[PDB]
């Protein structure tokens, strides 16, 4: 289970 | 930004470092307060959507803030998805696309130098401004009839309080007419109060302080 | 401001944030004192109406002035309006100028035409008579009111006149008259026998070194 | 009632 | 970077002095909170492997974190080697991380025609290993962040979103966790002037509702 | 300042803000102290009349000085309209040096004509002119009050003196008649006995380290 | 009496 | 650095005072922490060997490291003397490439030879070998003697145990020895018991995230 | 420094703002340290003798030391005017290489001539000898009063060492016989006793990680 | 023995 | 007597 | 003389 990252605006 | 290149192709301009430590220091430390707006218009001029959305990733603080604007921004779009039904020389933007989140940023650099030009970045612009509109409205600490002079507070500063909360509030603008003539006269203190109605209802801003500059 | 771009189009260069931050700290910290307006003209050179508008909505504080200031920019734009009745570009009503109804592209066409239609340095001057407005009304003490202290240097007291006579900007007859009469008039009992004792035609500089002991 | 903007200069 | 020269060819522009002052403070001073990734990848727009190694380098603290950073890029690179099985010479993962590969590679790679962009792919999986870094930085569980007896909601609700955004779990727990831990962990003033706008209610109504309490 | 634009035309570039921030807190901090002049010049170098006056103009305090300032360049206008009189570009009276009368068009086509009339450079003098009489008056000693106090270091005492014969700036046998007697006969009397015991006319150096172990 | 600017130097 | 002119010849870009600034400040502040070597690498890209020596001739501090530092330039540029042995411009000599007995034109002329004898790296690793051996021996502790505290958390532990590994810079066999066996057996009896719990194949990411609360 | 114009002409570039509030900084701040000079050097690279007379001339404090720079380089122009005796431009007299007789334009000949006549080097390295006389007399400690503490660190002993012995600026065979027996004669006793176990053949890193302990 | 070198990344 | 200037280096 | 005080390149 990998983390979802931090972009909270745009593509991430 | 984008600048067109030595070979002569139309390419990205990374935001600058500069632009960026400004626009953080700016968050961070005016919370929302309405200049904060202007200053996100202006260190935004000429952005594309990737740089508008690196402009919002970066702010550290104020998440609960960052949320309603993500919120907005998601109005906006399914709007734009509504006014705009999909099609049945390049493709045609979703409010996803302009929001940056499902277009590459040579997708949206082809819109913003197609002829005609589909200025995703300045269309995105102002789904993020309608969403700090709310947010600084949220952001003030005052209400504008809460506002009201002190018995020995010069009329310039509760002006400058009032106007200050006037631009936060940001009412429509018959509003704010009602507002500077009615309420700044009514919620000033009994010594100036009488100085502005005095002048009669033409007074300019200017009359009344001036009117008032000694008392 | 506008820039020649590599393609030999005329551009829009962005106005720098440093530029904005300069702007931002004169105004927040100097409080329309009389230097802010030197310094806006030197900030704003080649400035387009919106890198001017921009200018004036990134300033947080002092929003009563802010307020004269666009009280001040509806007034100007209407005496345009006034002087100028509309009639290979469209050309500019004063809300253009203001940067109201015009766009940047407007903008940019006018203010590059041959010849140009200098809408930003036009609104420019409409913006140094608003501040003008609002520099007079920030000034604390009045000229009339500016007298010398015992055993206040007479070089302190003039600086002190001369700020003050900056900040209320009379016309210069107005300001000979003042220099004359009232600077020497006004100082202590002790400078101002010296001062009448240089005569009428006294130099600042001639007043200054005769009372740099006193 | 959607917020009116907080720009005094030019058209927003 | 990569730029042209004067000569028309493709050139290696420096990392200016100034980006990395800017990275070494952000990394120094944010300490992994999660607006550490987007100055990262703002900051790194461009970069060459060489680039990105240079800011990753220059990184004086957090040894641990940029150990958790190296053997996540060391993952990367052989899961690259596995799905791009080995045949301008085609990289290996260690050639994307820049250890294998000269910066001539770097920019050929970078420049040819289809590219093989080998600093985005780069930039990938350092954002990979700052994710996990930053996930595992963050000071307090969002099950730990509760409203006290007089902290305003506004508040309350930036240490949560702060929280949520650094533990940054998938989009459905992330639903269950605005719908209903915001909700249960403030507190008593507050608690019951959410429950009352029912469970649909939007972030700006809660804050709207709890403005003044 | 003046650039070559992309098509060969002479254009203005416009005085920086950091430049115009660096001269404020130069002028501001410094209080003319002798380094605001050389620190003017070399911030001011290709400098247009319209960009000397911007960084004058930009200039808060001091009002007092900058009044004798504008006093020297009045006179020294006139002495130029004395003795250049009116008769290509049109002549320049002295006004149009200090860039009052003139636009900044005028000012870049004299200053780019063949042969230039350096109208910048001209205007940089008349400007140092009144800079130098601001900067002797704003001495806060004359220096025959500067003397060694008991156990004050020799260094400290001859950068004291040093510093004060700079600002008062005399002509340079007068500097070098100060720099012989005065410099001993105020010393105090452990220096004052040992500089009087080195070989008259010993050079500063060699004062300096005889006198350092007092 | 309109305020006549305060420009000490130049073109006012 | 190196830069091709408007005549399109070589010439020297001057290292900037911003540059230089910077460097002072990190080697004068973070006294060869390891982050000095890699800041100093991104620093001097592209530099002249003269780049390279004003750099190191501007820190003021530390100056028993900075003859360290000239020893092992010496030390190289002796074996340099010896690898290379003496016979488009002359072949340079070990103090050709420290810059001692070449000038700028010089290292321009090797820098943009065909191919180029890149003067400025092979100084660059002459100088970052003596940084190296400065860095490892101004670590503060062995690895043998970083130990975790019964309160300290185990990511400071982590993050003292890296920091002393990368200063210390031992082969890689060695780090990977000490990351494998003695991080574990340094830690305090709780981590050692998770961390042996794990077993030998766990990473730093499992090893952290498993001792998190401890 | 000089620069090419779009013109094909040689042209001056004035030191920038930036490099002079670096410079000052650093000469107020440092007061002579020995950085100073490599400092100077580098902010001074390209420079004409006006730019060099720039930098000195915006010095402030130190006004003992700037006329011991000025006497100096007197002195060298003096040197130059006799060992060059007087008869394309005129062959330059050693006032016109240090900018008193010269104007920029004849500087920028000079410094642009085939084969160059470079006087903004050579008045370069006359200033720097005066620098140097400066900061040998600015020292405060002589070297033989240099000593370690009894718990003082050796690694702070031998920068306070190295530092003063850069400054005192001795010929190499001097500091050869400084650093073999005063390192170790003005040593601690107990890093003392260290220190002869090592012999005369002891560097400076086997001396350091020697007392690393202690 | 000669130091490796303080880059955790690329080449050394 | 007119002030001489402060530069102590170069033409004045 | 002093010999200067450059520790690296050519005094």
């Amino acid at each position: 289970n990998s983390p979802s990252g931090v972009f909270t605006f745009g593509a991430n | 930004p984008i600048v067109q290149n030595l070979q002569g192709q139309m390419v990205h301009q990374a935001i600058s470092p500069r632009t960026l430590n400004a626009w953080v220091k700016v968050v961070e430390e005016k919370a929302f307060s309405p200049e904060v707006i202007p200053m996100f218009s202006a260190l935004s001029e000429g952005a594309t959507p990737q740089d508008l959305n690196t402009m919002l990733n970066t702010v550290g603080g104020h998440q609960a803030a960052m949320q309603m604007l993500k919120e907005t921004i998601n109005e906006e779009a399914a709007e734009w998805d509504r006014l705009h039904p999909v099609h049945a020389q390049m493709r045609e933007p979703r409010g996803s696309d302009i929001a940056g989140t499902t277009s590459t940023l040579q997708e949206q650099i082809g819109w913003m130098t197609h002829n005609p030009p589909i200025p995703v970045g300045e269309i995105y612009k102002r789904w993020i401004i309608l969403g700090l509109n709310k947010i600084v409205r949220m952001y003030s600490p005052t209400s504008i009839l809460d506002i009201r002079q002190g018995p020995k507070e010069p009329f310039r500063d509760y002006v400058d309080r009032f106007y200050k909360t006037l631009r936060a509030e940001q009412a429509s603008q018959e509003v704010k007419n009602w507002m500077t003539e009615t309420l700044l006269v009514q919620n000033a203190n009994p010594d100036c109060k009488t100085i502005l109605k005095a002048l009669g209802p033409g007074a300019t801003l200017e009359e009344m302080m001036t009117a008032c500059q000694g008392v």
